[PDB]
C-alpha cells in the first residue's frame, strides 16, 4: 500500500543492483519462475514485498527500479546474466560512450543530452505505482558517470518531487581499487551538490568491503563478484525492513525520523557482525549476545572509522530469527559498560529494535552459508567524520597546484565550483565537529 | 570501445608501423590471408578496436600510410605482412619530400591534405564512433614532422573533440646522415605541444645508447630498432587491445595521466630487454620484471628520473602473473622510494594485469611513465637546434620556402618556456 522505486547509475550502481536484486528474489521465495502459491498472480500482493514487485497478470512479479550506464558494458550483462527474462523488452538504459572518470563531463556534456529521457522513464514507472514513498538510487563517488550524473539527477528530482523523501547508498572508492586518480574531484563535487537535495545517504566504503572479504571469507582476489556480493548482502539486510514485513524503521520518512538529526547530517554509519566464512561446514554454534557484542567492534562496520572518541544519536538495530528479547536488554545493559559508548545530552536515547521472524537469507553457491540469526546497528555517530577528513586531505592536495583541472574547467565548469565546494565541505565538516 | 584510425607518415612511421602491425596481428592471431586462427574469444574481444570486417566478414586493419617518396608503396607490399592493407590508402606523393619543412608543411602536402582528409572520413564512415587517431613519425624530414604537424592541426580543427595521440621519433647525432633535423624537431613540437592530447618519446639517443652499450649490436640498423619500437608499441596498446581491470582507455588515460594542459609527452619503457631470438628465452621471473622495470637503463630517453620527479606512473604487466605479489612489489616501490615521486597526486601510480604472453617472452609487461626528466631530452634538443641557429646555416632554404626568422625565434622561446614549466613542476613541495 506504499509503493517504492529503485534506480542503478553507473557499473558500480549497475553491479550492486544485480548483486541484490537475486537476493531479493530469494528472499521471498522468488524465483525466476516462481510464483509465491499464497497468490492469485494477479496483483496478488500489497504485502510488504509489494513495495518493489509489481507483478503482473502472467503472474511475474516484474521489478520496479531500471539501470543506467553511459556506455553499454555491464548494463549489457545484466541483460544477457541469469535473470534476463526478469526485465521488460528494453526497459533499461543504454548509452553510447562514458564520462571517463570526468565529473564535468556527466554533469554539462552527456548526461544534460540524456536526462530527459531517464526522467521520462522514472515518470512512467512511478505512474504505475500508487503511493510511492520515495527512491532508493544506488551510486558511487568514483567515476564521472555515478556521481556526476546522479547529483544531476538529484537536481532534477528534488524539481519534480520534493515532497518525497529519497534514500542514497554510496560508495567511498578506495586506493586499493582505484580505477582512476580524479576520483576525489569528483567525490567533493557531488557530496557539495547533493546536500540540497539529499535526505539520507549511506556510504559503503570499498575499503571497509575489501578489508573484509581479504580478512574474514578467505579471499586474496576480491573480483566485482565478491565485494558485490557482499554488499548485496548487507543492502539486503538493512532495506530488510520495509522488505519483508513490519515492524521498526517502515518508512523512508521514519528512516529520517529516527536517524536524522539535523539535515545537514544525513550519512548514517552501518555496522554488521555474521561474517560468515565460506563452505567451512564447523567451526562452533552461535549466541544473540555474541553477535550483538560484536556489533560494536570498529573493525566490523561498513566504513573505517573509530567511534570511541565521539558521540551517537541513534542507534537503531534489526534482528533475523529466534527472538529473545531479554537478553537484547541484557545486552544493553552489557554494553553499557561505558568503555567505549557515549550518547549526547540533549536528547534521550532509544535502541528501538524490529524482529523479522525469518532466518538470514544466504548465496547458494556463493562465498557464504546459511545461518540463523542477523543484526545490524545503524548508528548515526558523529565519528562518520573520519571519511570526509580523510578525502579533504587528498582533495586539498590536488587542489594545491591546479593539478587535472583543465579536464574539468574547459568542458563547462568554472573555476570557482572548486573552491566553493571546498568552503561547503568545510563548513558541513565543522557541522559536525561543533556536535558535542 | 570505438574505432581508432592509425596514420602513418614517411619511411620511418611507415617502418615502425608495418612491423607494429605484423607484431599485433602475430598477437591477435591473425592470418596474412585474412584467414582466422585464434583459438579464443579473449582474442577478438577487441578486435574491432583497430580491425574492420570485409565482405567475408573477415578482419582487416584500419590504418593509413603517408609519403611523397613514391619508393615506399612497394616497400608496403614487400613486408611479409605487407599485402595486408586495403588497396585504397597506399596514397603518396611523385617527386620526393627532400626533408625541407614548408615544402610539406606549406609547399606542397598541403594540396594533398584534402586528399588525407577524404580518406580518414571515407573509412571512419564505416566506424560506428570514432575514440582517437594514431599518427606514427619521426621529427625529422617534411614527409614525418611537418606532414604529421599539418595533419594534426586539420584533424584538430574537424574533430575538436575526440583524442589524438602520437609517437615521435627524435632523430639523434648518433645515427643521422641529415643535418637538418634539430630544426624539424623544434619546428615539430612547437606545433606538437600546442595541437596533440598525448605523446611518446620513442627516442634515438637512448635506443643506440643502450643498444650499443649492453645489446652491443654492431651495426644499428633500420631493422632491428624497428623491431624494437614495434614491439613496445605493441605492449603500449595492449591495455586497451585486452580487457584489464584497470580498464583503461585512450580518453581515461589523458584523463589519469596528463598532469598539466601542456606537458603531455610519455617514456615509454619496458623491463625485459629483448633482441632478436630464435628459441623460447632464457626465463625470467617476477623480481627481475620488478628490477629491470625502473632501471636507469631501460626507458626510451636519455635521463635518470632519480634526478627528477614523476608526475605520474603506469604499468601494463602480461603473462600468467601473481597478482598479489605485484601489488606488494608495488607498494613497496611506492613505499621505499618516497622521494622519488611527486607529493601531488598520491595514489598515482596505477596498475593493470595482462594473461596473453607476448609472441615470445613468457613474463614481461610496458612502461608508459610520465617525468619531468623530459626536460633533458628537450634543453639537448632546443641546444642543438640554436647552436645551428646561432649563425645562419641553410636558413635560407627556410625563408626561400616560406618561413620567417620570427617563426624560429618564438619556437624557440616555446621550447624554452616548456622546459621552464617542467623545472617548475619538477621542484615544487609541500
Ligand atoms: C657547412 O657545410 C656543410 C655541408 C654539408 C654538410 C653535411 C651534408 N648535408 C645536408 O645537406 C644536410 C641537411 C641539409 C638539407 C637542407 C637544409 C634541406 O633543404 C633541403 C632541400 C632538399 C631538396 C630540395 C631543396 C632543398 O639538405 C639535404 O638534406 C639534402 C637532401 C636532398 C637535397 C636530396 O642533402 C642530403 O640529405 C645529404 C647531403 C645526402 C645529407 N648530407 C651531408 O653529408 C655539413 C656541412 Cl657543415
Ligand atoms: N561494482 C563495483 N564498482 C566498484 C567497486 N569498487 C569501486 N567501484 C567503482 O566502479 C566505478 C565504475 O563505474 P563508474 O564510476 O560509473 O565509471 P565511469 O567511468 O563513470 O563509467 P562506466 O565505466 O561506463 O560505468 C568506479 O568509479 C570504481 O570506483 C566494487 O567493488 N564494485
Ligand atoms: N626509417 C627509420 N628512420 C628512423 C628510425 N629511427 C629513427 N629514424 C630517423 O628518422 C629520420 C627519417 O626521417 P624521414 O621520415 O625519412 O623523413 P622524410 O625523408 O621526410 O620521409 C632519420 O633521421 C632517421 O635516422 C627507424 O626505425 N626507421
Amino acid at each position: 500500500m506504499r509503493e517504492c522505486i529503485s534506480i542503478h547509475v553507473g557499473q558500480a550502481g549497475v553491479q550492486i543492483g544485480n548483486a541484490c536484486w537475486e537476493l531479493y528474489c530469494l528472499e521471498h521465495g522468488i524465483q525466476p519462475d516462481g510464483q509465491m502459491p499464497s497468490d492469485k498472480t494477479i496483483g496478488g500482493g500489497d504485502d510488504s514485498f509489494n513495495t518493489f514487485f509489481s507483478e503482473t497478470g502472467a503472474g511475474k512479479h516484474v521489478p520496479r527500479a531500471v539501470f543506467v550506464d553511459l556506455e553499454p558494458t555491464v548494463i549489457d550483462e545484466v541483460r544477457t546474466g541469469t535473470y534476463r527474462q526478469l526485465f521488460h523488452p528494453e526497459q533499461l538504459i543504454t548509452g553510447k560512450e562514458d564520462a571517463a572518470n570526468n565529473y564535468a563531463r556527466g554533469h554539462y556534456t552527456i548526461g544534460k543530452e540524456i536526462i530527459d529521457l531517464v526522467l521520462d522513464r522514472i515518470r512512467k514507472l512511478a505512474d504505475q505505482c500508487t503511493g510511492l514513498q520515495g527512491f532508493l538510487v544506488f551510486h558511487s563517488f568514483g567515476g564521472g558517470t555515478g556521481s556526476g550524473f546522479t547529483s544531476l539527477l538529484m537536481e532534477r528530482l528534488s524539481v519534480d518531487y520534493g515532497k518525497k523523501s529519497k534514500l542514497e547508498f554510496s560508495i567511498y572508492p578506495a586506493p586499493q581499487v582505484s580505477t582512476a586518480v580524479v576520483e576525489p574531484y569528483n567525490s567533493i563535487l557531488t557530496t557539495h551538490t547533493t546536500l540540497e537535495h539529499s535526505d539520507c545517504a549511506f556510504m559503503v566504503d570499498n575499503e571497509a568491503i575489501y578489508d573484509i572479504c581479504r580478512r574474514n571469507l578467505d579471499i586474496e582476489r576480491p573480483t566485482y563478484t565478491n565485494l558485490n556480493r557482499l554488499i548485496s548482502q548487507i543492502v539486503s539486510s538493512i532495506t530488510a525492513s520495509l522488505r519483508f514485513d513490519g515492524a521498526l524503521n517502515v518508512d523512508l520518512t521514519e528512516f529520517q525520523t529516527n536517524l536524522v538529526p539535523y539535515p545537514r547530517i544525513h550519512f548514517p554509519l552501518a555496522t554488521y557482525a555474521p561474517v560468515i566464512s565460506a563452505e567451512k561446514a564447523y567451526h562452533e554454534q552461535l549466541s544473540v549476545a555474541e553477535i550483538t557484542n560484536a556489533c560494536f567492534e570498529p573493525a566490523n562496520q561498513m566504513v573505517k572509522c573509530d567511534p570511541r572518541h565521539g558521540k551517537y544519536m541513534a542507534c537503531c538495530l534489526l534482528y533475523r530469527g529466534d527472538v529473545v528479547p531479554k537478553d537484547v536488554n541484557a545486552a544493553i545493559a552489557t554494553i553499557k559498560t561505558k568503555r567505549s559508548i557515549q550518547f549526547v545530552d540533549w536528547c534521550p536515547t532509544g535502541f528501538k529494535v524490529g524482529i523479522n521472524y525469518q532466518p538470514p537469507t544466504v548465496v547458494p553457491g556463493g562465498d557464504l552459508a546459511k545461518v540463523q540469526r542477523a543484526v545490524c546497528m545503524l548508528s548515526n555517530t558523529t565519528a562518520i567524520a573520519e571519511a570526509w577528513a580523510r578525502l579533504d586531505h587528498k582533495f586539498d592536495l590536488m587542489y594545491a597546484k591546479r593539478a587535472f583541472v583543465h579536464w574539468y574547467v574547459g568542458e563547462g565548469m568554472e573555476e570557482g565550483e572548486f573552491s566553493e565546494a571546498r568552503e561547503d565541505m568545510a563548513a558541513l565538516e565543522k557541522d559536525y565537529e561543533e556536535v558535542g | 570501445m570505438r574505432e581508432i584510425v592509425h596514420i602513418q607518415a614517411g619511411q620511418c612511421g611507415n617502418q615502425i608501423g608495418a612491423k607494429f602491425w605484423e607484431v599485433i596481428s602475430d598477437e591477435h592471431g591473425i592470418d596474412p590471408s585474412g584467414n582466422y586462427v585464434g583459438d579464443s574469444d579473449l582474442q577478438l574481444e577487441r578486435i574491432s578496436v583497430y580491425y574492420n570486417e570485409a565482405s567475408s566478414h573477415k578482419y582487416v586493419p584500419r590504418a593509413i600510410l603517408v609519403d611523397l617518396e613514391p619508393g615506399t608503396m612497394d616497400s608496403v607490399r614487400s613486408g611479409a605482412f605487407g599485402h595486408l592493407f586495403r588497396p585504397d590508402n597506399f596514397i603518396f606523393g611523385q617527386s620526393g619530400a627532400g626533408n625541407n619543412w614548408a615544402k610539406g608543411h606549406y609547399t606542397e602536402g598541403a594540396e594533398l591534405v584534402d586528399s588525407v582528409l577524404d580518406v580518414v572520413r571515407k573509412e571512419c564512415e564505416n566506424c560506428d564512433c570514432l575514440q582517437g587517431f594514431q599518427l606514427t613519425h619521426s621529427l625529422g624530414g617534411g614527409t614525418g614532422s611537418g606532414m604529421g604537424t599539418l595533419l594534426i592541426s586539420k584533424v584538430r580543427e574537424e574533430y575538436p573533440d575526440r583524442i589524438m595521440n602520437t609517437f615521435s621519433v627524435v632523430p639523434s647525432p648518433k645515427v643521422s646522415d641529415t643535418v637538418v633535423e634539430p630544426y624539424n624537431a623544434t619546428l615539430s613540437i612547437h606545433q606538437l605541444v600546442e595541437n596533440t592530447d598525448e605523446t611518446y618519446c620513442i627516442d634515438n639517443e637512448a635506443l643506440y645508447d643502450i643498444c650499443f652499450r649492453t645489446l652491443k649490436l654492431a651495426t644499428p640498423t633500420y631493422g632491428d630498432l624497428n623491431h624494437l619500437v614495434s614491439a613496445t608499441m605493441s605492449g603500449v596498446t595492449t591495455s586497451l587491445r585486452f580487457p584489464g581491470q584497470l580498464n583503461a582507455d585512450l580518453r581515461k588515460l589523458a584523463v589519469n595521466m596528463v598532469p598539466f594542459p601542456r606537458l603531455h609527452f610519455f617514456m615509454p619503457g619496458f623491463a625485459p630487454l629483448t633482441a632478436r631470438g630464435s628459441q623460447q628465452y632464457r626465463a625470467l621471473t617476477v623480481p627481475e620484471l620488478t628490477q629491470q622495470m625502473f632501471d636507469a637503463k631501460n626507458m626510451m630517453a636519455a635521463c635518470d628520473p632519480r634526478h627528477g620527479r614523476y608526475l605520474t606512473v603506469a604499468t601494463v604487466f602480461r603473462g600468467r602473473m601473481s597478482m598479489k605479489e605485484v601489488d606488494e612489489q608495488m607498494l613497496a616501490i611506492q613505499s621505499k622510494n618516497s622521494s622519488y615521486f611527486v607529493e601531488w597526486i598520491p595514489n598515482n601510480v596505477k596498475v593493470a594485469v595482462c594473461d596473453i604472453p607476448p609472441r615470445g617472452l613468457k613474463m614481461s609487461s610496458t612502461f608508459i611513465g610520465n617525468s619531468t626528466a623530459i626536460q633533458e631530452l628537450f634543453k639537448r634538443i632546443s641546444e642543438q637546434f640554436t647552436a645551428m641557429f646561432r649563425r645562419k646555416a641553410f636558413l635560407h632554404w627556410y625563408t626561400g620556402e616560406g618561413m620567417d626568422e620570427m617563426e624560429f625565434t618564438e619556437a624557440e622561446s616555446n621550447m624554452n618556456d616548456l622546459v621552464s614549466e617542467y623545472q617548475q613542476y619538477q621542484d615544487a613541495t609541500a
